[PDB]
């Protein structure tokens, strides 16, 4: 059947139309052999080092923790080429596509960051790239659409359904069912049918590997907790993976709380959704009582995925990792604080992680604790959104 | 009840193939849908394949995506579909009725509970579009426990191990998507699979005749019927007359 386990406990699987199963089996086999292939590993490491900018810095915050016993470090995936952690895994997947003899790339995108990342990896490696985007998201992210077009990607708007990310996830699958002979489906997060939750984790796991070596170098000990926001789960599982067996290290994922869990307008499926089956996996998701799939809501477009990676649902169930939520307002405050005190503009996505670290520090200011936040991207893309909200308030 | 065995037994003594229209339940309204289905049967459909509107039908093309949107606009819910299924079955005791489902609607209130409810309203078979045979065990076990036939799609890219799983696991009929066609039918009857219905791009009477002559027990028109509904949304009476003319023409073609 498969070479690797498609399930994490009870979550995961390969819930796709029969016609896509050979494509997933081909992909899993190519991934397993790429992972045992020193030549592939060296090409991948070469691209990450000399093209994307790895290793990224681990910055000790100077000012933000003043008057507490917290020491806060930031893993600076905002300094990665493209400005977000997504770049790591699209380079790996593009090298995989070439290894399989594929020449075309399919990708879905909502906020546009995965579409930009897939377009730049495709231009670098000589792959023709077509990108599906919900027409609601096309209208609202015309900067990112221009970027993709500058990089030679074909952008295709989706009006099906609610014309957002989830409906882009569907039309990419339809395309790939016909075109997988020559096309690779470059999924954007650590979710979907096996083997994608495993692949995206392994192509993001250097975040945690570097963090561990960097924190041991600087502080001589492992952190008390590493904290990362969770839209689909790729940046969080990439930070977590190398600490999973270090059972003294807290693992904290932060889901978007939106206007508040109690309002119903949030994007926290792991803690406040319900297990269902969609997008090729059994996982917690945003759904109605009838079993229809809703959208997440968050101020940060990048946490818009209405489900969550199945390895996260597994880690939660066994108690290895804890998951919390942070509202729009808490994230906005963290955005402003990092700007004013450290001179770093964080992505509104990453600001949810930082906001929870600030909560831990402020609620117990005499607790000694060593925290690492995964700063998954930079916030230049969010300054217009933040500006308008702050004008509308005063 | 074994409606499929009875259907095929009579069809074979009359050397006919089966003609099976697909239609989305509640498209474009609940009452108009109920009249569309009564027209399809009366014009000669041998069985029915019915979709329950789902938010994210990732295995469907645009014609069915729009059919779901029309039904959602009409307020159709899974519960209202089951109410409709009980009515249809009350009017038409012998026609086989198959459901095309997505896994989340089957999983939502419990897999076993879903198949119990199908048995209650008299549904004969269930195809779950996004459950491959490799993941099917809890679905087909629940189906068999409630006397429901689990339907599996045999795709064009099928290898031999898939044919053996499809032949052992399926009941009622095999859903054929378009390796030479004639060879697929022969391997399937070699492995004693449920009778194969060809279901890829069946649009004209000539395609129905080709499928039967090629060894398939019949044909499913998977979207040509929904196109007729889409074409004629403004004129309900022209909609039913076009549906009547098309279905009787397609069903005449199955008489080889
Ligand atoms: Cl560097
Ligand atoms: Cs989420």
């Amino acid at each position: 059947t498969t070479l690797l386990n498609p399930y994490f406990g009870e979550f995961g699987g390969m819930y796709v139309p029969q016609i896509l199963m050979p494509a997933l089996n081909q992909l899993e086999e190519a991934f397993v052999s790429a992972q045992k292939d020193p030549e592939f590993q060296a090409q991948f490491a070469d691209l990450l080092k000399n093209y994307a900018g790895r290793p990224t810095a681990l910055t000790k915050c100077q000012n933000i923790t003043a008057g507490t016993r917290t020491t806060l470090y930031l893993k600076r995936e905002d300094l990665l080429h493209g400005g977000a952690h997504k770049t790591n895994q699209v380079l790996g997947q593009a090298l995989l596509a070439k290894r399989m003899g594929k020449s075309e790339i399919i990708a879905e995108t909502g906020a546009g960051q995965h579409g930009v990342a897939s377009a730049l990896a495709s231009a670098l490696l000589g792959l023709k790239c077509r990108i599906y985007m919900g027409a609601k998201d096309v209208e609202r992210q015309s900067p990112n659409v221009f970027r993709m077009r500058l990089m030679g990607a074909e952008v295709i708007p989706v009006h099906s359904g609610s014309a957002t990310l989830k409906d882009a996830c569907n039309e990419a699958l339809r395309d790939w069912s016909g075109s997988y002979e020559t096309a690779h489906y470059m999924l954007g997060t650590a979710a979907g049918p096996h083997p994608y939750p495993t692949i995206v984790r392994e192509f993001q796991r250097m975040i945690g590997e570097e963090t561990k070596a960097q924190i041991l170098d600087k502080e001589g000990r492992l952190p008390d907790a590493v904290i990362a926001c969770v839209g689909g789960g790729s940046n969080a599982i990439g930070m977590f993976a190398d600490f999973i067996n270090d059972t003294s290290v807290g693992l904290i994922g932060v889901e978007p709380g939106g206007h508040g869990i109690e309002t119903g307008e949030h994007g926290a499926p792991l803690k406040h959704g319900r297990v269902g089956i969609y997008f090729g996996m059994k996982a917690p998701m945003m759904q109605t009582a009838d079993g229809q799939i809703e959208e997440s809501y968050s101020i940060s477009a990048g946490l818009d995925f209405p489900s969550v990676g199945p390895q996260h649902a597994y880690l939660n169930s066994i108690g290895r990792a804890d998951y919390v939520s942070i509202t729009d307002d808490e994230a906005l405050e963290a955005f402003k604080t990092l700007c004013r005190h450290e001179g770093i503009i964080p992505a509104l996505e990453s600001s949810h992680a930082l906001a929870h670290a600030l909560k831990m520090m402020r609620e117990q200011p005499e607790k000694e604790q060593l925290l690492v936040v995964n700063l998954s991207g930079r916030g230049d893309k969010d300054i217009f959104t933040v500006h308008d909200i702050l004008k509308a308030r005063g | 009840m074994e409606r499929y065995e009875n259907l095929f037994a009579q069809l074979n003594d009359r050397r006919e193939g089966a003609f099976v229209p697909f239609v989305t339940l509640g498209d474009p309204g609940i009452e108009q849908s109920l009249k569309i289905i009564d027209t399809l049967i009366d014009a000669g459909a041998d069985a029915l394949e019915l979709g329950v509107p789902f938010s994210d039908p990732l295995a469907d093309g645009p014609t069915i995506q729009n059919a779901n949107l029309r039904a959602f606009a009409a307020g159709v819910t899974p519960a209202q579909c089951f109410e409709m299924l009980a009515l249809i079955r009350e009017k038409h005791p012998t026609i086989p009725i198959g459901l095309l489902m997505y896994a989340n609607l089957v999983f939502n209130n419990g897999i076993d509970a879903f198949y119990a409810r199908c048995e209650q309203v008299g549904v004969d078979s269930v195809l779950v579009a996004d459950v491959p045979v490799e993941e099917s065990a809890p679905f087909r076990q629940a189906a068999l426990r409630h006397n429901i036939a689990p339907i599996f799609i045999c795709p064009p890219n099928a290898d031999d191990d898939l044919l053996r799983q499809v032949a052992s696991y399926g009941r009622g009929y095999t859903y054929l998507l378009s390796l030479p066609l004639h060879h697929l039918i022969e391997k399937l009857k070699e492995y004693h699979a449920a009778p194969a219905l060809q279901g890829f791009g069946i649009s004209s009477p000539e395609q129905v005749s080709a499928a039967v002559r090629a060894g398939a027990a019949g044909a499913i028109s998977g979207s040509a019927i929904v196109k007729i509904i889409e074409k004629n949304l403004a004129s309900p009476k022209q909609m039913l007359a076009e549906l009547r003319s098309f279905v009787s023409a397609m069903k005449a073609a199955s008489r080889a």
